[PDB]
């Protein structure tokens, strides 16, 4: 049996190690459902996701073993409460697989369940960073946004705030990023390829891979930050929702014409603007607060956020 | 002893397949027995009219043989008959009636039945003489349907002929228009009935019987067939999935047969289809497990039967208003336009039972539907549902 | 009952229509062009019936049953030339007259008064060769002229010929205010028939097929003799169900005993996602979904305010029934209707042909579906609000042939006046059936 | 994640051979378009369908579209690579313009074809399924060429509304002639600037400062040139190709480089470590970021004084550890500066070597490359500009090669330079605005 081929095709599922073309595809395909199903899952009724998903298998090369075993499943209780369950809704989905014939003996369950964890994670973040991508696209691109010479208040106000602010979240989410994949994850499947070179103690094996993983776990970026990480996520997705609003609301604002009209809305969307970006300025000195307060992630992450 | 049993039971699966037709008499016995492929049931009752309702007793038998030669004859089943390979099958076909009274309950008793023989008669659980003759319940079961569409048909087209009868009017009497109207009206009633049928129908045999022979043609299937995937894999009702056999190594030199089913797993496999089918519950009757619902209290298949039933009276009844509107054109038709009408007295009278039978037959749909909502089982409650 | 089905070709579009038509049926049971065996005798197991449609000789080729009408042998000769057998050349007719459009529908009346007296008993000849017999067919264009004639006159002849058999019709209807001078009157004149002599109608519209196959051609838009064969496609799924049997509807009769209630109410206006021609991935799901989609149709005329009466759907395609229970759910609370139905949608599940020249399918589905709704008068109001403003002043009011019924010009006039009475007549029934309270004719009496 | 790249003039299409042969022997293919693995059963670790097509038989054909005026220097590459290159993909003139011409007529030869041009575009496209947008890779100075490439560029921006665009341009050294087509250039920048997305410039006096040290023997290496265009082109390309965590798709590259679009002009530079003696200078990535800031490593020649930046991305192929790199940004932080109005923007993009190239691997060699935002950017603009600010009022040989849509009707001539001149002032005092503090 190839272990080494089996275990770089388990990565490349749970841990995104050189797939990311693969995540890529799944969020450009299901993000227009995935935004909006989190709210009452409750009842499930999501047929459309479990069937897309069979299909697209089905295209899949049939000498992976692995990817053929993948199911879609989902639960109720959240990310943070799931790891209440481990040391005491966004994207509450799931992957897991149930390991073959008692050769599993080298892959435990509760591997299993970390690795569940971790993609869980990771999708939050891509998912996120896919819609940033997205509202760049779409600031950049459609000519409603183009300067035409409309009044130097929307300028100030309106649209060079949204840039801004926008540009900000896009910095803060890739840094996030940087730090995670770079300083966390490759340490792990570096250790894992080595020790694939002079194997002499199975045990060791398995105490080396638990012990990646394990040490995946333990970063309280995942635990202890997460709430912080939670609150940006409400503070963006709003944000970026409002902005895709923006694409087809700015188009009554110009020479109805000016009518006793839009003036108060000017006013609202100027608010609106300038409460996120306090908020979001708050949130951002709170987590450079809690970062300050107690791995080189350290001068790694707190970079782009520190104001001149 | 490996090498031996391997051998014998590859072999005994060959000879099966290969010399006397087996996976052909599986086939068959849906397609006749199991009341798929429709269209020979509709050519069977269309050839048998004039028998399935005598009123009589000591029945000619021979007429019935010739009923299933030309009934095998018209449907697509005479792509069998005409071949020599497989020609056996169709002798296996006959017909019965039991006695239990005079009065035409031979359309009520009429069965379609299929003997067996070695060694075929070994592995297939059929009409056996001292077994549960599942076969005989759901085909009766299944003959009610039948019933209720061929009548449902016939009656259907004599109204149409007699509405477009009566179009050529307008420059007469406008009470004769009354007519139209109601009968238009009086129409849409019968189809409402009418499609109820179909329904339950449909789910029966879309839900309850052709699910279970997949399942068991899927399970007697796979032996067939070559590694398309090297992973011997189920699929699960809940998305489980599931490797059995063992993660064989890779063809590797380290120094220098798959599993078929014998005799018993065949039985075993043809009687589990058949008792899921009847351990379903729309079928059950007498058990304790015959769990009775809410604002009823009674068995499904016993209030199921009883809607069934009133369907046919309403048959009869509609029958007889179309029969009352063809003399009423006959006798408008001729000379006699001061012609008697006791028969609009007539008329208003079965309108008046129609319409009685049809309130009864919603309220008891009501009280149907409510006791599936009841019962909370998702196909129930869906069927329940899908009748609205 | 339940058999075979003799198929009637009105016109040169009809007449193209009906070649493409048999172009397409023949491809799905692996008939040889020339209409001997294309498959080799091998197995000598079948799994489907052409008994309904054709019929066979001790040398085992396949006579079609068809009628194919005109008075101009050029597209008769076209479709037959196209194919050097898969025709009887004995079942075609042609006239010896003047030729004309429009009004001509008098003199393509007088047609069959000087020429059915022989045409049916070829009609009569040909159901000789058959024991059950349960109805006829029709394709048509309400707007030409002498397939309009034609096929009233027919539809006239057989209604009180062959009691108790099926006549249904197939009509499309055309998009351009042009020729309104004359068009509309042909239009209204075959409404009349259409109103007394079919059995079930189904409608369609061109202009939609003419944005449809723009939107979905991959080559650039052309003329719409290459959009005729999205009509045979949904002649495919209807009858599908009787070409390869299966549980239910197993007859035609049946089918529209599942569509059409009441006699008064028989227009149908289909709908499906033409996923072929002579790709797009979609599940089940999927499509019962996109048949919901008001982008989805063959008549797409209608406002978002619609009341279905009644709804067939079908799927070609091995499927999972729970996706079928699930759509069934999803349709039923997003669809409008009178409180007056107790039945729903309908759906039957097919079987693909197996003859075809097959990749693997996985799951990838085609859909159909008929409605009978109360929206098609909406493809009639543009023929509806023009004819009577050229009533009024009566262009082109000379051109009919005098026949035996074009004497008296208020003789036209009043055809014209108990023409427009059966419109409104139809459109006042679709419009009250709509109202809760239908059954009112027989549920209050003391 | 389908890419369509688009060739054109003399300079585009000698920039697509090196190009396309460097991106195929990365991806082991040969002159031929077949596969040299040994065996085919086996799975790859890489995409190569973003940019080549695939048939049955193993032939993959690049979805590169060349643009051509005289069809004997576009010829030469099909008799380099027999078989590769479809030729339904050139287009071919026939007595056009003059020889070194003003983009003037090659803008109204793409006037009258570019109907047909658009029809061979669209019938590329429709080989696909997921495509995420165009390339245009051209100089300004070429007459034809420019015209070309500033008329299907306005062509795809305004039909393709959803799809990005990336073009890279190419800028003579400072030199006597070029005074026409340094004029002509003015006019091209009009097009890139409304209509480019992104965009990376190129000037050559750097390109043969990079000659005159990395080769030996130099009499004439605008060959070398290419060699470095392509280079920084595959190199760019290479997350995207290759796949790794973060970044798989062009527009996340970009995102983070550019805020309103007026500022999207890029400044690259590279490690002395060539693609094409290398084995020196790869020491290491500590050694690697910290050269990147020299400005001897520009491919733009520019003066040194307390550069501003405003966006940094940089990206280090091959093995890397994380302690150099940590290190390395703890002080570049320190030295690099940006304007006090944003925030710092590092990214690191760290990728893989392609592992079908018999590479000679080090345990801890590494390359790197790296783009970057300028206000210095607009003095490649000044060096030209400055010229026509004093010769254009005389006109006597700039007229001659009649610049402009109509012939001869120099009063709309005039009009054109003067509003493209003006749009290049805008480009201007925007970029010293956001220099100039103001906003604070
Ligand atoms: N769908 C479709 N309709 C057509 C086509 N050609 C003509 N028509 C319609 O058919 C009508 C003409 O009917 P016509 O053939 O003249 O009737 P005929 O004179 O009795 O044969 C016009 O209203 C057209 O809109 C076609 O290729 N496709
Ligand atoms: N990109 C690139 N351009 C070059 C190189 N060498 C010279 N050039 C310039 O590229 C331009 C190409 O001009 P082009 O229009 O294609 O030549 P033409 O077709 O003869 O008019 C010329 O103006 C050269 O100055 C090189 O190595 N690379």
């Amino acid at each position: 049996y190839d272990l080494i081929n089996v275990l770089k095709h388990l990565q490349q599922i749970f841990l995104g190690y050189q797939s990311g073309h693969n995540v890529l595809k799944f969020l450009t395909k299901n993000m227009g459902e995935l935004t909006k199903h989190y709210r009452n899952d409750n009842n499930a009724n999501y047929d459309k996701l479990l069937q897309n998903f069979e299909l697209e298998r089905q295209s899949e090369n049939p000498n992976n073993l692995m990817r053929q075993l993948l199911m879609i499943q989902f639960d109720t209780e959240t990310l943070p409460q799931v790891l209440s369950h481990y040391l005491q809704a966004i994207y509450h989905l799931k992957f897991d697989i149930n390991i073959p014939y008692p050769l599993n003996i080298i892959i435990s369950r509760t591997c299993m369940i970390k690795y569940q964890i971790i993609l869980r994670y990771q999708l939050v973040l891509q998912y996120h960073s896919r819609l940033l991508d997205e509202t760049w696209m779409d600031l950049n691109k459609t000519p409603s946004w183009k300067y035409r010479g409309y009044s130097h208040t929307v300028k100030r106000r309106i649209v060079r705030a949204t840039r801004v602010l926008h540009a900000k979240m896009n910095h803060f989410i890739k840094t996030i990023m940087e730090y995670f994949n770079q300083n966390v994850i490759d340490k792990e499947v570096y250790s894992l390829e080595k020790c694939y070179r002079n194997p002499t103690l199975a045990v060791a094996i398995q105490n080396e891979l638990e012990g990646g993983l394990t040490n995946i776990m333990t970063n309280r970026c995942l635990s202890d930050l997460i709430p912080l990480q939670l609150q940006i996520f409400d503070i963006v997705y709003k944000f970026c929702k409002f902005i895709k609003s923006m694409r087809a609301k700015l188009c009554q604002l110009d020479p109805g014409y000016q009518e006793d009209a839009a003036l108060e809305l000017i006013q609202k969307l100027i608010e609106y603007i300038s409460n996120a970006s306090s908020i979001f300025r708050k949130c951002l000195i709170n987590f450079t607060q809690e970062l300050s307060t107690e791995a080189a992630g350290i001068e790694r992450v707190l970079y782009s956020i520190v104001p001149p | 002893i490996n090498d031996q049993y391997s051998e014998i039971v590859n072999h005994t699966n060959q000879i099966l397949n290969q010399k006397f037709h087996y996976r052909d008499v599986v086939f068959a016995l849906k397609n006749i027995l199991l009341m798929g492929k429709s269209d020979f049931m509709d050519a069977l009752i269309e050839k048998a009219n004039d028998i399935l309702a005598t009123p009589s007793d000591s029945l000619p038998n021979y007429k019935l043989t010739r009923v299933l030669q030309e009934a095998v004859q018209l449907s697509s089943l005479r792509h069998l008959m005409n071949s020599p390979r497989n020609s056996s099958v169709i002798n296996g076909l006959d017909a019965r009636v039991l006695d239990l009274g005079h009065g035409s309950v031979g359309w009520d008793v009429f069965t379609l039945d299929y003997i067996l023989y070695p060694p075929l008669s070994l592995v297939l659980n059929v009409n056996r003489p001292f077994g549960r003759k599942e076969y005989l319940r759901i085909f009766n079961f299944l003959w009610r349907f039948k019933k209720n569409n061929y009548f449902y048909q016939k009656e259907m087209l004599k109204s149409n002929d007699i509405i477009r009868s009566f179009k050529k009017i307008r420059g007469y009497n406008p009470l004769i228009r009354d007519i139209i109207n109601k009968l238009s009206r009086i129409s849409i009633l019968r189809t409402q009935f009418q499609q109820f049928n179909s329904k339950m129908e449909s789910y029966y045999l879309n839900c309850i019987i052709e699910e279970n022979f997949k399942e068991m043609t899927r399970k007697l299937q796979r032996t067939e067939n070559k590694s398309q995937n090297q992973f011997d894999l189920i699929r699960l009702n809940n998305g489980t999935i599931e490797l059995n056999g063992i993660l064989t190594p890779k063809a590797e030199v380290l120094t220098k047969i798959e599993k078929t089913l014998n005799i018993d797993e065949l039985e075993s496999v043809h009687n589990t289809f058949l008792t899921n089918i009847l351990s379903h519950k729309l079928f059950a009757t007498n058990t304790s497990e015959i769990s009775v619902g809410d604002y009823s209290g009674q068995p499904y298949p016993t209030s199921l039967v009883l809607l069934l039933n009133s369907v046919y009276e309403f048959v009869k009844v509609y029958c007889n208003l179309n029969d009352i509107g063809y003399e009423i054109f006959i006798k408008m038709n001729l000379n006699d336009h001061e012609a008697s009408n006791g028969l609009l007295g007539k008329f208003n009278t079965n309108l008046k039972e129609i319409v009685s039978q049809y309130k009864n037959f919603k309220d008891r749909l009501y009280i149907f539907r409510a006791d599936l909502k009841n019962d909370g089982d998702e196909e129930l409650f869906l069927l329940s549902k899908s009748l609205r | 009952m339940g058999g075979e089905i003799i198929t009637l070709q009105a016109g040169q579009c009809g007449n193209h229509v009906g070649k493409f038509l048999w172009s397409q049926l023949a491809k799905e049971h692996a008939i040889g062009t020339d209409g001997l065996s294309q498959l080799p005798d091998s197995s000598t197991e079948r799994d489907d019936d052409t008994k309904p449609f054709f019929r066979e000789n001790s040398r085992n080729k396949f006579t079609p049953r068809a009628i194919m009408m005109d008075s101009e042998p050029s597209v008769i000769a076209d479709v037959e030339n196209t194919f050097r057998g898969f025709f009887d050349p004995r079942n075609t007719w042609v006239a010896s007259d003047g030729a004309s459009a429009g009004n001509s529908w008098a003199n393509g009346y007088d047609i069959g008064t000087r020429n059915q007296d022989d045409i049916l008993n070829k009609i009569d000849k040909e159901i000789d060769s058959t024991d059950n017999f349960e109805g006829f067919q029709l394709l048509h264009s309400v707007a030409g002229g002498t397939g309009s004639g034609l096929g009233s006159n027919l539809l006239e002849a057989l209604c009180d010929r062959y009691p108790k058999k099926i006549l249904t019709t197939y009509s499309v209807f055309p998009a351009r205010s042009s020729e309104v001078v004359v068009q509309s009157y042909n239009t209204i004149l075959a409404l009349r028939r259409l109103i007394e002599d079919s059995d079930a109608t189904v409608v369609f519209d061109n202009a939609s097929l003419l944005n449809i196959s723009g939107k979905v051609f991959r080559n650039p838009n052309i003329d719409l003799q290459h959009t005729n064969q999205l009509i045979s496609t949904i002649i495919s799924s209807v009858t599908n169900s009787i070409r390869f049997p299966s549980y239910m509807y197993s007859s035609m009769s049946s089918i529209y005993s599942t569509l059409i209630p009441s006699p008064e109410l028989h227009f149908l206006s289909p709908s499906f996602t033409p996923f072929t021609s002579d790709h797009k991935g979609h599940s089940s799901y999927d499509v019962m979904l996109d048949l919901l989609d008001p982008s989805n149709s063959l008549v797409s005329t209608a406002m978002n305010n619609p009341t279905y009466f009644n709804v067939y759907n079908t799927i070609i395609g091995n499927v999972e029934p729970r996706q079928i229970s699930r759509a069934m759910t999803k349709l039923q609370q997003r669809i409008k209707f009178p409180s007056w139905s107790s039945s729903a949608m309908h759906v039957n599940i097919g079987r693909r042909s197996p003859y075809l020249p097959l990749q693997p399918n996985e799951n990838e589905v085609s859909g159909m579906m008929l409605s009978n709704m109360s929206t098609v008068v909406n493809v009639f109001e543009n023929a509806c609000n023009t004819f009577d403003k050229v009533f009024a002043k009566g262009a082109f009011l000379n051109n009919y042939n005098v026949g035996d019924l074009f004497q008296s010009m208020q003789n036209v006039q009043d055809e014209f006046a108990e023409s427009r009475e059966v419109v409104q007549s139809l459109m006042e029934d679709y419009v009250a059936a709509e109202q809760d309270s239908y059954l009112d004719d027989v549920l209050v009496d003391d």
